[PDB]
């Protein structure tokens, strides 16, 4: 023979495609769970990069390998799709390969093996959704407060466990807004949280409205107004000019004097405009020049100037009103009266330490809040402000995705039992495909364990006893829906711990993983050029 | 390729052992120097150890993160770059509970975050309070670091300068005291003079020279202005670049570059000021309209020089010179000095009052002085700095380290669990500081260490610790080796921070 290339094929092809892809998963094995060791991440130049993701680790890891390359776009449609899980896919993965490459010596051909897992994965999704559980404790049932009690428990904001997380869970149902044909979600930044080193770590206080941190400036303004015209404009009352890399240069000396009437001339009548509207509240994000705040004392209308834009986005949600943008009508300048105004009550500013507040209090359509840490120590409150953030979005998550799965590794577990039975009611050389299904789940439960400074056999091992009793018999004596307790170390209940997972991760991580499973052991041949 | 396991938590511990090793016998009064071969043939016996391992290249990451670390210490704090290194590395020197008795590293980890707390709790009650209005016990503490230096002489003098210029930054108000010295406290070299003749001034100090004779030479009030902008031909928003080289391109070009300058430059000397400071350069058309109003010419200044010299004179900064208006003066500053001192000519927009910056002028007569007497002055603000922020002390000369010690030793009795074993790791890994106090001197290691982890279990932990110069045991209260306390917080912070980093490493994979 002679070609311009080499080609190889047999038992070695495929043995060389699991160890390829068992290398990545080793790779990213000790670095799932929260407690995960960091990883350095060499360059060609030399610099270094730590970091514990496991996500972020796949898309900077570069290896050449052609099965290698498969697994690596495959976390990319998982992170596109979803977003978490990637780890777990690729680990799921490379069991499944290991245990089918032990099949193939057993001369079990590939087509039987790639049979089994579709109709694993078939039967696995079948039986989540039976154990599944929807939306509950928003209403007359309250074991939500230990939702975020428990992933508090690992900080030392975790002293008070209900005086602390029952803020937390009034945050999360007060910023409800369906905005969307009854689907509603639950948005990322909604509440403000800062902190304050008052007197004690027991003054935290929960607060219902939109925290603005701004200024007063001269003190003719009045710090309360009951007024509910809320003023949002982007425009700024300052100097006007052509641009900001453009500028015009007068050549006439009279010419000077002359433009330095008019940018002066104009604000009076932007002035005249604004307060025809009759609103207190004023909020301009181009700045106030210092002339135009003798007016405002005049009205006694409330105005800041240098409005972060950010802050008013958040405001106009808030207030429920339209922010604009110019007074430019193409026409001339009008601020349109009875349509970017807003409703409010009452508002009033709050003295906080070396910064204050303006606190803007029941509006019409708000789903916001705002949380003020009163702690002792710059370090003791600094890890209470993250600490309610990652707490919150343990409660949020699980509450947007309506139907969530128990976590920590109790997914893996049943499976691992029901489908182990459901081989042996099938046949005709399937049995095999799907027990090696079952046995390769139990790594998410074995790598949680290690990554735990525990035993992982006796942990897998009693809780593979919890799960099967509650197949034998449904009567409530025997254990049902027990996860892994990482801090712990021992099996826990993890629907009373607060610990979920939504469902469309475990599902979608399940046909991944089979998917990738398959391709790669579809090649039985590596030909070259 | 790629190293995994246990391997990488073991070569990590190898790495970092070995760059401390070399600057064990740096530390203290009695180092030993170190000889450094150059490739060409050059040698430099110098015993600091920043300039050591900063000359030597390293292959290893983790002994790269190892220095980085201590160049990121020595910025925050003048002191201590050596104990930083030799406690992180003694700390990560014990592999007993890593590989033979396989222990978890998240187990170990929490050990020295317990350990930690306590380390910080225990050097607070030991310490002692300090009285900063005394200015002559301000001055025993600053003499550490002067001894053995070419500034002895004047060092009553040098205290007060670097004494003086830290309470000018400090600021009181805000409760923070927050001290920034690359900032306020900024100091220029000046040539000629003597070490006598620097001195403290308040204000801000421009080393531009006097190119051409007409300036205000005094002034009772100046008028400072700032402005973005430059003089220049002005250049279109494109790339396009300006060569000039047929004589029809000059007249054009000149005449519309004559006509641009002398509009802005119009609106400069109506006002009438004394100064003209410009942030960006000026061209040599637009100095001959300056030298008309008989007025100092400054170009080639940063942002932030010019916000301090908006703040020294209550100046405005104004986007263009043709918007500048009759609210931009100099007026409360003290008065502009042109006069040349040392063959160059200054510029002094200088005040009598704090207008929350200063400057410090370096007189000498060589560079060779200059140079070594800035950078005495530059660590001695920086112990000055540490002491106002936290006026308490600490013993040092290896007292401390032994203190923490028993303190940790009588508390582990009290921990019931695996942690005990590595939690009294820590206590023993302090003796390092003291010890390599002793072996310089020469004297017996075992004998006099044995002989003082008696006397702080007696005795109070805050006296008896070990004399440098003369190598036996003498009590702190005698003797003026009494540490900031700021300066060992942050020693022991970054160390165990630092043995945690290298222990959370389980791989190193390459990639990009």
């Amino acid at each position: 023979l002679s070609v311009f290339g080499d080609r190889s094929t047999g038992e070695t092809i495929r043995s060389q495609n699991v160890m390829a892809a068992a290398s990545i998963a080793n790779i990213v094995k000790s670095s799932l769970g929260p407690v995960g060791l960091d990883k350095m991440l060499v360059d060609d130049i030399g610099d270094v990069t730590i970091t514990n993701d496991g996500a972020t680790i796949l898309k900077l890891l570069e290896v050449e390998h052609p099965a290698a390359k498969v697994l690596c776009e495959l976390a990319d449609l998982q992170d596109k799709e979803v977003g978490d899980g990637t780890t777990s896919v690729v680990i799921i993965a490379a069991e499944l390969l290991k245990n089918a490459d032990e099949l193939v010596k057993q001369k079990i051909h590939p087509t039987s093996v790639i049979s089994g897992y579709r109709l694993a994965c078939k039967e696995a999704v079948r039986y989540i959704n039976e154990n599944l559980i929807v939306n509950t404790d928003e209403l007359g049932r309250d074991c939500l407060i230990n939702a975020a009690k428990t992933s508090m428990s690992s900080k030392i904001i975790g002293i008070n466990g209900d005086f602390f997380a029952n803020m937390v869970v009034d945050a999360v149902l007060a910023i409800k807004y369906t905005d969307i044909r009854g689907q509603p979600r639950y948005p990322v930044n909604s509440v403000n949280i800062l902190k304050a080193h008052g007197r004690s770590q027991m003054e935290s206080m929960l607060i219902s409205g939109y925290a603005l941190n701004c200024v007063v400036g001269s003190q003719g303004m009045p710090k309360r107004i009951v007024n509910a015209k809320i003023a949002c404009l982007d425009f700024s009352l300052q100097k006007t000019k052509m641009k900001l890399g453009v500028q015009v240069v007068i050549t006439d000396p009279e010419k000077l004097d002359q433009i330095r009437q008019r940018e002066s001339d104009i604000t009076k009548e932007r002035i005249q405009k604004i307060l025809a509207t009759g609103a207190n509240v004023i909020l301009t994000t181009g700045g106030i020049d210092d002339m135009c705040l003798k007016y405002f004392v005049e009205a006694g209308a409330m105005a800041v100037r240098r409005v972060l834009k950010r802050d008013l986005k958040r405001i106009a949600k808030a207030s429920g009103a339209t922010i604009l943008s110019t007074l430019a009508n193409l026409e001339g300048e009008e601020t349109f009266e009875a349509a970017m105004l807003g409703q409010a009550e009452e508002v009033v500013q709050e003295r906080i330490c070396d910064d204050e507040l303006i606190l803007i209090k029941n509006t019409k359509a708000r789903t916001s809040a705002s949380i003020i840490l009163r702690g002792a120590n710059d370090f003791m409150c600094d890890e209470m402000e993250r600490s309610l953030h990652d707490a919150l979005c343990v409660v949020k998550r699980v509450l947007e995705s309506k139907s969530v799965v128990p976590g920590g590794g109790a997914v893996e577990a049943a499976l691992s039992i029901y489908l182990e039975n459901y081989a042996t009611s099938m046949g005709s050389r399937e049995q095999l495909a799907i027990a090696e299904f079952a046995r390769s789940l139990l790594v998410i439960p074995n790598t949680l364990a290690v990554n735990a400074a525990q035993d992982s056999t006796d942990l897998v091992a009693k809780l593979r006893a919890f799960h099967n009793e509650a197949q034998v018999n449904p009567e409530r004596k025997n254990l049902k829906w027990i996860g892994l307790d990482l801090s712990n170390g021992k099996p826990r209940d993890n629907k009373q711990a607060g610990v979920f997972e939504p469902t469309i991760v475990k599902v979608k991580s399940l046909k991944f993983a089979t998917e990738a499973a398959i391709t790669i052991l579809r090649i039985d041949d590596l030909i070259k050029l | 390729k790629r190293e995994s396991g246990r391997k990488v938590q073991s070569g990590n511990i190898n790495a970092a052992k070995t760059i401390a090793d070399i600057i064990r016998t740096c530390l203290g009064p009695k180092s030993m120097m170190k000889m450094l071969l150059d490739p060409m043939g050059g040698i430099v016996m110098t015993n600091d150890g920043n300039a050591i391992l900063r000359e030597i290249q390293v292959q290893h990451p983790a002994a790269k993160s190892m220095i980085e670390i201590s160049r990121t210490q020595d910025e925050e704090v003048g002191d201590g770059t050596t104990s930083v290194i030799i406690l992180a590395g003694e700390m990560l020197s014990v592999a007993e509970h890593f590989l033979e008795q396989q222990m978890h590293p998240t187990v170990v980890i929490s050990a020295y975050r317990k350990a930690l707390d306590d380390m910080i709790s225990t050097l607070k009650k030991i310490s002692i309070p300090v009285d900063i209005s005394d200015s002559d016990m301000m001055l025993n503490i600053i003499n550490s670091s002067i001894t053995t230096k070419a500034i002895s002489r004047w060092s009553s003098l040098a205290c007060n300068i670097a004494l003086d210029a830290v309470k000018m930054v400090q600021f009181e108000e805000n409760g923070r005291k927050e001290i920034d010295i690359k900032k306020y406290a900024r100091v220029e070299k000046i040539p000629g003079g003597i070490i006598e003749d620097s001195c403290v001034l308040r204000g801000v100090m421009i080393n531009k020279d006097v190119t051409h004779p007409r300036m205000r030479r005094y002034i009772k009030n100046p008028r400072i202005v700032l402005l973005d902008s430059s003089l220049e031909y002005k250049k279109g928003e494109s790339q396009t670049d300006i060569e000039i080289t047929r004589e029809e391109d000059f007249t054009r070009i000149l005449q519309m570059e004559e006509e641009y300058i002398q509009q802005l430059c119009e609106d400069i000397i109506q006002l009438k000021p004394d100064v003209v400071i410009t942030e960006k350069g000026i061209s040599d058309l637009a100095q001959h309209y300056l030298m008309r109003a008989n007025i100092t010419a400054i170009r080639r200044v940063r942002k932030t020089d010019n916000n301090r010299i908006a703040r020294a004179c209550g100046a405005r900064i104004v986007s263009r010179p043709e918007e500048l208006r009759e609210d931009d003066v100099g007026t409360g500053a003290g008065l502009l000095e042109i006069k040349k001192i040392g063959d160059e000519y200054f510029t002094f927009i200088t005040d009598c009052k704090d207008p929350k910056a200063c400057t410090i002028l370096l007189r000498g007569a060589s560079k060779e002085i200059l140079s070594e007497v800035e950078r005495n002055l530059q660590d001695a603000m920086q112990v000055c700095r540490n002491v106002l922020l936290d006026p308490q002390l600490v013993p040092g000369g290896g007292a401390s380290e032994m203190a923490v010690a028993h303190a940790l030793t009588e508390k582990s009795k009290a921990m019931t669990g695996v942690e005990q074993w590595p939690y009294r790791a820590v206590a023993q890994a302090l003796e390092v500081i003291p010890r390599t106090l002793i072996q310089n001197c020469g004297a017996s290691t075992i004998r006099l260490l044995t002989s003082l982890r008696a006397k702080h279990t007696q005795e109070n932990c805050e006296t008896w610790g070990v004399n440098g110069e003369t190598g036996t045991l003498v009590d702190m209260k005698e003797l003026g080796i009494w540490e900031p306390l700021a300066v060992k917080l942050q020693t022991y912070k970054t160390a165990v921070e630092t043995a945690v980093l290298l222990l959370r490493i389980d791989d190193i994979v390459s990639g990009h």
